[PDB]
């Protein structure tokens, strides 16, 4: 995921 | 709903100088932000990805910083050629959003003054039998920014009267103005004196002409 | 052949295409932006390569995004004179730490909505009335943009200043080009091409  | 928030709206810098402009987000957006330099007439084009990475061709005279919901923006020895509007832009989600986008900050740099010159060109001879006459006046290669005036038979004008300004010249920063007053043929007719009036601080140039 | 605008009357729907191929990483949108007169860029949506569509909050319902081989469209699918805008498309694409921005931009489309009819412009010449002189001509009152401007069919450049375009109360857009010569130089002339009403104007202006 974004930010992951 | 995250929000993208950037301030201030305008900024000058003189040609050398440093500026630092903000964007905010609503919530964290975890370094998913990009910038975005816009110049007139133009498509955007990408400065900075991932909040601080220079994109492909970007002079390291840009500067992205930022984490969380803060971000910022810094040009280091302003150029002419960066006179622009930037956009900040959360890459975060598509779901839920009003804009992707922030604001927009004005970006006027400060070259060497250069006072303006004036042309007026009377309407030409078919145009007033259309029903309409135009009326052109140019300011010529200026900074800084101006104001005009339209005087008829010594009468200021307040309606009728468009502007249309360059981008500031990416080698000098200076502007030119299109400045144009539309009246009736009626009108026209009716009146002797037209005059732009061009004035930089408390300076002033005109041209007019005698129908 | 692309004009660079549009002209639509309203309720119409009208789709545009976007220049920049579709997707060919998993984490990439294809993107629509619009830009109305004096304001700031306005995401409209995007589409993901699983075929999803998202909509700014307000762009709901208004637009459609699809894909066909590997061109996305944008669809307006009941323009109002609001929808007069520019329209650009873009890419972006990330991994699961960096958001690599909307990298490529196709030209913007210059769009009004408006139930005027197309209009051609009215070009009327600018002469003063002295080692230089500067003369020009004044496009008048055409609909849709653009306009093109050249001098001398292009082989006059140097001294040239075409001012953006502004558009009038009445709806129809104006502008005027103007060109520094020598005193002494043979008469010069403007070329007005408006590609949505084919008309091409040439006038010759003279000190």
């Amino acid at each position: 995921g974004k930010g992951a | 709903a995250i929000k993208m928030t950037q301030t201030p709206s305008s900024v000058s810098a003189a040609v050398g100088g440093t500026v630092t402009i903000n964007c905010q987000a609503s919530e964290d957006i975890k370094r998913y932000l990009a910038w975005y330099q816009q110049k007139p007439g133009q498509p955007p084009k990408l400065l900075i990805y991932a909040a601080s990475k220079l994109a492909s061709g970007v002079s390291s005279r840009f500067k992205g910083s930022g984490s969380g919901t803060e971000y910022t923006l810094t040009i280091s020895g302003v150029q002419c050629d960066d006179a622009a509007t930037y956009y900040c832009q959360q890459g975060y989600t598509s779901s839920n959003v009003n804009n992707a986008f922030g604001g927009g900050t004005e970006v006027v740099v400060k070259g060497d003054p250069v006072a303006p010159t004036v042309l007026i060109f009377p309407p030409a001879a078919d145009q007033v039998a259309t029903g309409t006459v135009t009326i052109v006046c140019v300011a010529n290669k200026y900074f800084p920014d101006v104001t005009v005036t339209w005087e008829v038979d010594g009468t200021t004008q307040t309606t009728g009267i468009e502007n249309s300004k360059t981008p500031q010249n990416s080698a000098d920063c200076t502007y030119n103005l299109s400045s144009t007053l539309t009246l009736t043929s009626t009108q026209y007719n009716s009146h002797k004196e037209y005059t732009c009036k061009v004035t930089q601080g408390t300076t002033s140039v005109v041209q007019s002409f005698n129908r | 052949e692309e004009s660079g605008g549009r002209l639509v009357t309203p309720g119409t729907p009208l789709t545009l295409t976007c220049t920049v191929s579709a997707c060919s990483l998993y984490h990439c949108t294809m993107n629509w932006v619009r830009q109305a007169p004096g304001k700031g860029l306005e995401w409209i949506g995007d589409i993901y390569t699983d075929g999803n569509t998202y909509y700014a909050n307000w762009a709901k319902g208004r637009f459609t995004i699809s894909k066909t081989s590997t061109t996305v469209d944008l669809k307006i699918t009941s323009p109002t004179t609001e929808d007069t805008a520019t329209y650009f498309c873009a890419r972006d694409s990330w991994d699961a730490s960096s958001y690599y921005g909307l990298d490529l931009w196709g030209q913007g489309t210059l769009v009004t909505v408006s139930s005027g009819q197309p209009k051609g412009p009215s070009v009327f010449p600018l002469a003063p009335c002295s080692s230089t002189v500067t003369l020009g001509c004044l496009v008048k009152g055409y609909l849709p943009e653009p306009v093109t401007v050249t001098w001398n069919s292009g082989t006059l450049t140097n001294g040239v200043r075409t001012f953006p375009s502004v558009r009038q109360s009445s709806g129809l857009y104006s502008l005027s080009s103007v060109v520094s010569v020598t005193s002494s130089s043979q008469p010069v002339t403007c070329n007005v091409a408006h590609p949505a009403t084919n008309t091409k104007v040439d006038k010759t202006v003279a000190p």
